[PDB]
């Protein structure tokens, strides 16, 4: 199986991001990306998202990450496969 | 300020549904919802994903425009203002 994920975001800031995930299709794989959001406090967070890809059993998937606040973010890439 | 589009589906047997799109951040537009994915012959397309929620500004995300196929997939819901 595979495709889905996505979502995530969420905080505020700052905050933002998640997104990504998709992809899967033909043979299965894919989905992930998500996370991000976060900020609060002093601001920060955003960022993860990535993921998808997939399709050909390559695997696919990942990212997300980002998130936390301050600083925090970055995450996202993976994907691919 | 808007909120991360959700992940336009692919073609398959059947096409994917489009990703619902991720709510505003606190003071921004919702994101659209991803496309659905179109059918091979014989094969439905997918869904379009629903807009994402406003962050509170009465913006939100258009709903993705469904696949077409056989059947053809429905549009997503616009997102909630």
């Amino acid at each position: 199986x595979x495709g889905x994920x996505g979502x995530x975001g969420x905080x505020g800031x700052x905050g933002x991001x998640g997104x990504x995930g998709x992809x899967g299709g033909x043979g299965x794989x894919g989905g992930x990306g998500g996370x991000g959001g976060x900020g609060x406090x002093g601001x920060x967070g955003g960022x993860g998202g990535x993921g998808g890809x997939x399709g050909g059993x390559g695997x696919g998937g990942x990212g997300g990450x980002g998130g936390x606040g301050x600083x925090x973010g970055x995450x996202g890439x993976x994907g691919x496969x | 300020c808007k909120g991360a589009d959700g992940a336009h589906g692919v073609x398959g047997c059947p096409g994917t549904a489009g990703a619902a799109g991720s709510v505003g951040g606190p003071g921004c537009d919702g994101g659209h919802g991803g496309n659905g994915g179109n059918g091979n012959p014989g094969c439905a397309g997918g869904v379009g994903g629903a807009g994402g929620a406003s962050g509170g500004t009465g913006v939100g995300g258009r709903g993705g425009k469904g696949g077409s196929g056989t059947p053809k997939g429905a549009d997503g819901a616009p997102g909630a203002p």
